[PDB]
């Protein structure tokens, strides 16, 4: 909604709808602690 | 998780064991899938013949009482199909010991009358093998396939 | 002189009340020792039910169940199998030496 | 005590993609209308076409807790025969009016008995030993 520039500056809106959005991105899924991530590998033993 | 309520709800609701039927239909989405399923048309057939020693091996290989595998506190086996000349257990008695012992002692065995994969006539001649019988939790006829 | 104690193990979650049933734990073993000794075990003739598991192969376990018929405990069947083994061993050590000179 | 006593004359033995077990199919000398379907071990029990197998089904053998072993002076009904096997009924058909038909298992090792006398000793037993001499 601001005059071009000779990529602007993001605004508010634009920090809230940044990709998916922050309420999507860090609200309704988030990064979290005590957890851990690796390839599976078969076991008909356990 | 780190709280006993997200625990109790990863172990009576999220839980693997609950989860063996899909909302979808209503049908299994858990089974064994390769050589579990060869394993079991072997084991499974009337050539398959096993000695007291062999049997009693296969039966705690898979039943660990101290994993509290048993319902029973001692692992209970059947007498022998075969008596004389040499005492020989059947294959599919391996699957009747096995439930023996992992079903509750205060419940009735199964009773179900199923269908096999694999048609009467790959068998031989005059063979029932394709039905597949329980009666009283009891692996009486038909060996055990991917169905 | 100390004896070790994490070897052989009495697993008390599964030992009959007296004294017939039990399921020993050993270290550091499996089949090598594990089909031997319960080859030996059935030979026993008050030995009910015997047969050995192991839990898993990434964790050093062998678990051998001894289930017997009555005056003898699985205690004891366990001893006598492993005093059979060492004879055992002494008649192969013992016909291997012979015939060596009978060459 | 004894249930059924006869001896039957083969008329077929079909391995049928088996290496051990055999169906043998059998007709009773005494009556003609009974008639035998029974799958045997070969490899212990050897039967060839046109023999004669006196089949016999008992209760037990002369309250018993569970199976053991063989040990230095055990007797039993089983001595007097070659081939026993323990297994349960578990199907009781009737073919036409007098005629009944019942149904063995002897863990997957199926057998068929034709009659119409046995009714009442033939029963639905969750034990039945069944042993076969010559």
């Amino acid at each position: 909604k601001a005059q071009g520039r000779t990529v602007p500056i993001p605004g508010v809106k634009q920090a809230l709808e940044k990709k998916e959005g922050l309420f999507r991105k860090h609200m309704m899924g988030k990064r979290v602690n005590y957890a851990a991530r690796s390839v599976i590998s078969p076991d008909p033993n356990i | 998780p780190q709280n006993e309520n997200a625990r109790a709800e990863a172990l009576n609701l999220a839980n693997t064991d609950s989860q063996y039927l899909t909302p979808t239909s209503g049908s299994p989405v858990r089974g064994l899938i390769q050589d579990h399923i060869s394993a079991g048309v072997w084991l499974t057939s009337k050539d398959s013949f096993f000695t007291r020693e062999q049997y009693q091996q296969y039966i705690y290989g898979c039943i660990r009482p101290e994993d509290g595998h048993t319902t029973r506190s001692k692992i209970v086996t059947l007498p022998p199909t075969i008596f004389k000349p040499y005492p020989l257990w059947t294959g599919k008695q391996i699957i009747t010991t096995v439930l023996l012992n992992v079903t509750p002692p205060d419940m009735p065995g199964i009773n179900l009358i199923s269908k096999n994969k694999i048609k009467n006539e790959y068998w031989g001649k005059g063979s029932l093998e394709n039905e597949v019988l329980f009666k009283d939790g009891a692996l009486l006829c038909g060996i055990l396939d991917k169905s | 002189e100390e004896p070790d104690r994490e070897k052989i193990k009495l697993l008390t979650q599964a030992t009959s009340e007296d004294g017939t049933s039990a399921s020993f734990q050993i270290v550091e073993e499996d089949h090598t020792l594990g089909n031997a000794l319960r080859y030996v075990i059935m030979k026993n003739p008050d030995v009910e039910f015997c047969g050995y598991s192991i839990p898993h192969p990434s964790e050093n376990l062998l678990n051998i169940r001894i289930q017997t018929y009555g005056e003898t405990t699985a205690v004891d069947a366990l001893q006598k199998g492993l005093k059979d083994l060492m004879d055992l061993c002494d008649v192969v050590e013992s016909k291997f030496t012979e015939k060596i000179k009978s060459m | 005590n004894t249930l059924f006593d006869d001896i039957f004359q083969v008329s077929e033995v079909d391995p049928g993609r088996y290496n051990k077990v055999c169906r043998i199919e059998a007709a009773s000398t005494t009556q003609d209308q009974c008639k035998l379907t029974l799958d045997i071990n070969v490899e212990l029990f050897p039967v060839a076409a046109q023999d004669s197998l006196t089949v016999t089904i008992a209760s037990s053998l002369n309250a018993t807790r569970s199976w053991r072993p063989p040990q230095a002076g055990d007797r039993s009904l089983a001595d007097d025969y070659d081939y026993v096997m323990y297994g349960t009924a578990y199907k009781f058909e009737e073919v036409s009016k007098d005629l009944i038909a019942v149904y063995y298992s002897f863990g997957g090792l199926l057998m068929r008995l034709e009659g119409n006398y046995r009714n009442l000793n033939n029963l639905k037993q969750e034990n039945a030993y069944l042993l076969i001499r010559r």
